[PDB]
């Protein structure tokens, strides 16, 4: 019976405007919008940049996500950044894997 | 011998993607095999009326037609006339009609709570706060298929109080009370000239109505990277 | 920027109605509200309908304004009925917030 209005994965939100029938008598049925949000509490400010500050503030204006300052890594998407590496004095760029679990070659 | 001409209305072409053309010259006596013309001043061809009886039983009829013009002709804005001759007036009678913008404002409102409380019927209205020009058309949808004409009524435009240049209207559908009680969504597809797709569709349902309860869980977890 | 209020009138067989708006108990200017002609109801031709659209500033509607409506018509027991709406005219809309900290 749930109608999942929004499932934005950056600003994790699961607004479900599920209708609930009231008791045995209809015509007073209640409508409820369950904004289930999972604040990460640990993700960095610029989530793709690990060296950025920590998120001490989480704005969830529901108007924007109904229709970006990304917070939570999406399952399918891979967030990564280049890293410097030194082995014998050579500084070689290479891509990283900030979410290795979902970033296997597929 | 009333003489009048019906200009093509863009409201009509959005409904059927076709142009129906017939001039209107009423209150003329009986004429056998009536044949009337339609020639814009720069020389379009002549066409007679169709699907109109040449002599109605009442003897006070209107037998005069318009040539089938494409929508591009009215997009051009050229002039147009029906020239009518009959026994009553040998002198031909000619009348000239032509078309003389802002994004339409189309947001509807749901039924009141007390309407559903009465448990008799319900009223859903496709209010339009403002549009330009005046011409506009409203049609109601259900389950993606057109609704019957008898249910919905469309009101003519009125000038906006603070923006007399802007014009507003409304349409009403008297739907059953119990039908609205269940989750059946409707769309009041309107038709306006000043639109990108030339047609606007907006829908509502009980799920779109006023909510009461909000049990936002707003979970806070150290599990940060993965969503849910 | 603005607020639109529609006063639904439904079911006057005499087909004669005159709507007004009395905001804070005094009638408002006629030009503010515009009413529709009494065309027959779809469900029952004997019945008719009309609206009244009062455009007002959004902030004013957001600050405790009654925006009362009246209907002058014969069949009513006192010949007049009044209705009004504000922020809280609807149902209470209790919240159910939860805040898990696991
Ligand atoms: C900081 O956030 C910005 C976006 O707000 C991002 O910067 C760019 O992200 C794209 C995405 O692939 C990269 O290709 C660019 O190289 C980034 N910019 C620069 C200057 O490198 C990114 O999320 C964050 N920036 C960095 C450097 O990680
Ligand atoms: C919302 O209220 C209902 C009772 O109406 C209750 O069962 C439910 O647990 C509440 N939601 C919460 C606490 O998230
Ligand atoms: C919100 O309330 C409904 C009751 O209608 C309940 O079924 C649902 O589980 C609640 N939300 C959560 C996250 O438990
Ligand atoms: C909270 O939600 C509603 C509103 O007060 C109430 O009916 C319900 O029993 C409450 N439940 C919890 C777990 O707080």
């Amino acid at each position: 019976e749930r109608i999942v209005l929004v499932d934005n994965k950056c600003k994790c939100a699961r607004i479900t405007s599920r209708i609930i029938r009231s008791s045995e008598d209809p015509n007073e049925d209640i409508v409820e919008r369950n904004i289930r949000i999972i604040v990460p509490l640990n993700n960095r400010e610029n989530i793709s940049d690990p060296t950025s500050p920590l998120r001490t503030r989480f704005v969830y204006h529901l108007s924007d996500l109904c229709k970006e300052t990304c917070y939570t890594y999406d399952r399918n998407k891979c967030y990564t950044a280049v890293v410097p590496l030194v082995y014998g004095g050579e500084t070689k760029m290479v891509e990283t894997a900030l979410t290795p679990d979902a970033c296997y070659p597929d | 011998i009333r003489v009048f001409a019906i200009p093509p209305s863009f409201a009509s072409i959005f409904l059927t993607k076709s142009t129906k053309l017939t001039c209107l010259v009423t209150d003329l006596t009986t004429y056998d095999s009536v044949t009337i013309s339609w020639t814009r001043q720069n020389g379009e061809a002549v066409k007679t009326h169709t699907n109109i009886s040449e002599s109605h039983p009442n003897a006070t009829f209107s037998a005069v037609g318009e040539a089938s013009i494409c929508e591009d002709d009215w997009n051009s804005g050229e002039r147009f006339t029906c020239t009518v001759t009959h026994t009553d007036l040998p002198s031909p009678l000619k009348q000239t009609i032509s078309r003389p913008l802002h994004r339409p404002d189309v947001y509807l409102l749901p039924p009141a709570r007390e309407q559903l409380n009465l448990r008799e019927s319900a009223t859903i209205t496709c209010l339009v706060t403002g549009f330009s020009p005046a011409d506009v058309f409203v049609q109601w949808m259900q389950r993606g298929q057109p609704l019957s004409p008898e249910k919905y009524v469309t009101s003519a435009p009125m000038p906006e109080p603070q923006a007399p240049g802007r014009y507003f209207a409304h349409s009403i559908l008297t739907v059953s009370e119990e039908e609205w009680n269940t989750g059946e969504t409707y769309t009041c597809v309107v038709a306006h000239e000043a639109l990108p797709n030339r047609v606007t569709e907006r829908t509502v349902d009980k799920s779109t109505g006023k909510p009461t309860l909000y049990n936002v869980s707003l979970v806070m977890s150290d599990t940060a990277g993965t969503c849910y």
